[PDB]
């Protein structure tokens, strides 16, 4: 009985917060290193459902978990995020950071730091002067647990080490904000050094795709490392799920490559699959944390339309990452015209000052690695990235519409289908085509140069020789381009004035 | 009124005085109240002071259609100028005591042969003790 | 076929105001080539000089031309009974009134009948993948 | 009706009270006089009945004394009496006095609760400590402890045991310049010598109060075992498995900010209340009052949230202003954030006055999700009222399609019949869920997509769906309590 | 469902075999589906929250 | 009660059998109910003491 209005049994309610109307989103897929305290196995991707399952199943302050704190902040809705936890290799060294600290303190002020992330960046304010570099040092106490980094608090100075082996931890930096004291009040005689020790050495290479990832489809692979072998794995990878031997698993991955405009130039490969993105010697902030940021970004959570790039200061805003202002842009323009050029992607900030304050960068252009068609000749259709996107989602709904003439009798040699037979022949199934093509345009195309040879439909008995061909085995062959868009605005201002 | 579910006959009274029904056609009033505005000069302000209600007044409109009109219409008019106040069922004011202030009669035999309306003025007329106090 | 422009099912339902019955869902049949006309957008617009403009209250407005069906009364279909009406297009299109009245009903012979409603608001359910929430 | 005077209408009144829409129950113990038998849940009237139906200063008896004061009409209350444990210990606490009365004057204290409260005035001058300690014979009958008048010393020991009678703090006037003609050279000492043992863990709930619907769960009891078998049994009322009969529960924690913090089981179905080590006031008195404020007697509008110091008044409770807040700012917000709930005084003065407490946020003791994920969905108790409203309000719009004729595979209705089809179903339920925006609903993000409806030919494979099936999908929100608008002055000195 | 095999009308004699039919008699076979009405509605009601 | 089913008008053609009824003969049926005389309603007080 219950309640009155439920008792007769005519409406069954259930009431659940957790419940899901639509059907999961498009899959992303993360990797890196983790720390030993991990309970998660190795080389098995897993589901993840929410944040505070982090740390328990992947370590603490490792760079599987930083990477996937700012997928999750990035995408609220709409996606559904997968792991891949790869494990150190037996000989890594860790790298080794020190940062000093002279002088003594004279009169009050506050100092606050900036350690890679603005969510690691700590405040701490000496209350009195007399205090030695021993009564500094207390960051130690103020350090995030998460940061991926051990604070050793030795005798005036501290010694940072990764908590990851290899070269991933060689990247770190920290500024002294307050140092050009505009309204915050820096403590007087107090000066703060930053420097390294010692580099990693060593880095894992996994090669066994084939196995753990074995044919399911997945959106967009994000990677956590800046080996350049590491990274040609994961593309040859991806390659193979765009092949042309078995069904096709189309997607995308994304990486990072730093360094001088000498070395990131050099790292190109002529990807079609690979958007790399390119980053100067002097970046503030740690560089595996903005890779996923921009590839959590482009995931369904704004990739649901293939058509929609991610640029401009609004489609291409990485809000979750915040990094202090300055007045130097890190690329000269001359560098970025270069690196663009050159299929690489850039990103700037938001805002320019010299205040010192927090801005979060966006992206300039979204483009792909490819360059240069097979054979060695040169041209740009693959260089959107939106173009990926579009060929795979026109190669699926045109292999969709093509189901309907699965087991359709056929006439090949006598082209009268007698009365009441259900049929058809060449001409009709290449009209047919024909007009889906037509129909897609302005959705998927732009209008065809001369569609009248852009589609062709041959069967198999014309092109092999006398007893070699199979009946009902037909060959397509169809060229398309994808829509047009605005780019660029060329403005040529002439101002001129009254005669006196 | 809102929703086609009304029903006039349910919410307006039938009208009548001192007793003799009689069929309503329209229904107002006028309340208020006595004041006293005062502006004083060279001066940026105001005032008031209340002092005392005002009294009310009612008029109502009347129709005659049935057969035979001139005898009821006719004998109506006799009862408003029957000396004193008399109980007043307003249609919408309810049952109150008033007195006929004034009244027109209108009919033709030409321009409109066959009804008879009748305006009326009212006034509230409570009845006070005759000792002055 | 979703390019055809038509009607597709007509559904009323009356409520006597006098005594409260009440008719299912029942289904109608219209008696010409004739399409009903909506009106949805329950504030007008008067032009004022140099593109200014004047809102005014309004209504939402309906206009149902129905066969008459032969087992209820002619009188429900003028103003003596409330109406909810649904009206379902070809393309998909479901447009729903509730509490709705007849305003100003003329002659009918008894067969066709062209009613006007009135109601506070018209819900509109367009096809699946529209833009606007 | 049917009398002697004949006339057009005949008239039939029946009694009083009626609004029985509305339902509280009350759970706590017992002593060894009640009359009530146990574990059976029994209707209670008015204050009349007590003492003789539940005993003589029982637990049972202060929490619903308050339920009475504080929702005089307009509920109908409910008891579950419970019977102490087998070897359950009672408290004793002690209180001497000294010193010889050696000028005229008055002693005065109190106790548990302002209706406790007792001033009687020294017989005379040099009056030993013996004569003194009449205050036994002031005390009133209904405190839960008993005073036994020894020789200079009074003994209290709680009338039932547990750990139920291990919560007192005295206030006093025998020293100082408060001379309320004070009786000079006299003192008081207070000490407690025994605690409590043994608390009772009945789990019985699905056998008394079986397939019968209530609103408000008031428990007086701190046991934490006994508190999470309620919360089981609220679960199972709102479960999936069978029709649901909805409702609340509270109850009260008491101790430390370390202490207080360790019961956060994460709970939508319990409001936990938070009360520091030094309360002036007997825990569950506090409890109950809360409970009967929120238990419809003002919450018959769900949307109602129980705050404040205008809603969120606990009259009934008269306590005198502490020498120090209890619970430190710095701590009020960390309990607030944890879910918990926290009261402090309506009034301000740190004079050792009487003031009554009220309740800052009405927030259950919801975090965290069945996922793991946060969020704030059931946070206030009134999303809790609000979602059982709108279950019960929609499976009554529903009810219309009950034997009606559903066509599916051709949508055309002959002209005469009377049914309907999917699309013309979901375009109705639309405009019941529009119209109430304002009422149950705020504006929905996408009213196209919140709202779904599918036949269940649609969700089982070939010949497996049964005929006349549909499946239901909706997803609302409930109104908006507030947003931030953070502002940013200019006094911009030049001018133009 | 397919009103074109639901009914059925056949003679006797097509039945019966040779000089065994009887004239004037017919065999009617026919299926059918009586109405369907509402019987139970499910409802999953999802509630949500407008954030802060 | 229904005004539509308390009043039948049949001619005697449609009652009695062939070629036994006469010309011009009716029978009608009407039931009907005397003007209410009275009315029953129970009442509540329901005095109330909470604010709202």
């Amino acid at each position: 009985m219950a309640q009155d209005a439920l008792s007769d049994g005519f409406v069954r309610l259930c009431i659940d917060p957790s419940l899901n109307f639509f059907g999961e989103g498009c899959k992303i897929l993360v990797e890196g290193q983790i720390t030993d305290d991990a309970t998660a196995a190795e080389n098995v991707v897993t589901c993840v459902n929410s944040e505070l399952d982090l740390v328990e199943r992947f370590g603490q302050g490792s760079v599987l978990t930083e990477s996937l704190r700012k997928v999750f902040c990035m995408c609220k809705s709409g996606v559904s995020v997968y792991a891949l936890p790869r494990a150190d290799a037996a000989a890594a060294v860790s790298a080794v950071y020190t940062l000093t600290v002279t002088g003594t303190a004279l009169t009050d002020g506050r100092v606050q730091l900036y350690m890679g992330e603005a969510e690691y960046s700590l405040d701490i304010g000496v209350d009195e002067g007399d205090t030695p570099t021993q009564i500094a040092a207390k960051i130690v106490a103020a350090i995030s647990p998460d940061f991926p980094y051990e604070a050793t608090a030795a005798a005036g100075v501290i010694t940072l080490t990764a908590r990851n082996g290899g070269t991933i931890g060689n990247h770190l930096s920290v500024i002294y904000t307050n140092l050009g004291s505009c309204t915050s009040v820096t403590p007087e005689g107090v000066t703060v050094a930053f420097a390294q020790t010692t580099p990693g050495s060593v880095n894992p290479e996994p090669n066994d795709y084939a196995s753990v990832v074995n044919e399911c489809c997945f959106a967009v692979y994000v990677l956590s490392s800046d080996d350049t072998d590491w990274q040609e794995n994961l593309r040859d990878w991806i390659r193979s799920a765009w092949d042309c031997s078995k069904p096709q698993c189309f997607g995308h991955g994304y990486v990072f490559n730093k360094g001088t405009l000498g070395q990131v130039l050099a790292d190109g490969d002529n990807s079609a699959e690979l958007s790399r993105l390119a980053l100067p010697t002097t970046y503030p902030v740690l560089p595996y944390l903005t890779n996923a940021a921009y590839g959590a970004l482009s995931a369904c959570s704004t990739c649901e339309n293939p058509e929609l790039n991610v640029q401009g200061q609004t489609y291409g805003l990485l809000s979750c990452i915040n990094m202090p202002e300055s007045c130097t842009p890190g690329w000269e323009f001359t560098e970025v015209t270069q690196l663009q050029n050159n299929g690489f992607v850039v990103s700037g900030p938001a805002t320019t000052s010299g205040q010192g304050n927090f801005t979060s960068p966006y992206i300039y252009n979204d483009v792909t690695n490819y360059l240069r068609d097979e054979k060695n000749r040169p041209n740009a259709t693959f260089r959107d990235a939106s173009s990926r996107r579009l060929a795979a989602a026109t190669g699926v709904a045109l292999a969709t519409f093509l189901q309907q003439f699965n087991g359709l009798a056929v006439f090949t040699k006598n082209t009268n289908i007698k009365t009441g037979i259900i049929g058809t022949n060449l001409r009709l199934m290449l009209g047919k085509i024909r007009k889906w093509a037509s129909d897609n345009v302005g959705v998927l195309f732009s209008e065809f140069d001369n569609i009248n040879e852009d589609i062709q439909l041959v069967s198999d008995f014309d092109v092999q020789p006398k007893c070699v061909g199979q009946p009902g085995v037909f060959h397509l062959n169809m060229r398309y381009r994808p829509p047009v868009r605005g780019a660029r605005i060329n403005v040529n201002l002439v101002p001129a004035l009254f005669d006196n | 009124m809102a929703g086609p579910c009304y029903n006039p006959n349910e919410h307006y009274l039938p009208a009548s005085f001192k007793g003799v029904p009689f069929d309503a056609d329209s229904s107002d009033s006028e309340h208020g109240r006595n004041g006293a505005e005062a502006e004083f000069v060279f001066g940026e302000r105001t005032g008031y002071a209340d002092l005392g209600i005002k009294i009310r007044s009612y008029s109502i409109r009347a129709r005659f259609q049935t057969n035979d009109h001139v005898a009821l219409s006719n004998a109506f008019i006799a009862v408003l100028e029957s000396t004193g106040p008399g109980l007043l069922v307003h249609p919408t004011r309810g049952p109150v005591m008033a007195a006929c202030r004034s009244a027109r009669v209108t009919d033709s035999k030409v321009d409109a042969a066959g009804v008879t309306y009748i305006d009326i003025d009212f006034v509230e007329a409570n009845d006070t003790v005759t000792g002055f106090g | 076929c979703n390019k055809q422009n038509g009607v597709k099912n007509i559904l009323i339902t009356f409520t006597h105001c006098d005594t409260g019955e009440v008719i299912g869902p029942i289904s109608h049949e219209q008696p010409d080539d004739t399409l009903p006309t909506y009106k949805t957008c329950a504030w007008t617009n008067t032009a004022l000089t140099n593109g200014a403009v004047m809102r005014s209250a309004s209504n939402a407005t309906m206009t149902l031309p129905v066969v008459r069906d032969p087992r209820v009364p002619l009188a429900w279909y003028q103003g003596c009974a409330q109406i909810d009406a649904q009206v379902e297009k070809f393309d998909g299109t479901v447009m729903t009134l509730t509490e709705g009245a007849v305003t100003e009903p003329e002659e009918s012979d008894g067969r066709a009948v062209t009613m006007t409603i009135i109601a506070a608001e018209i819900d509109e359910l367009l096809p699946p993948g529209s833009l606007a929430a």
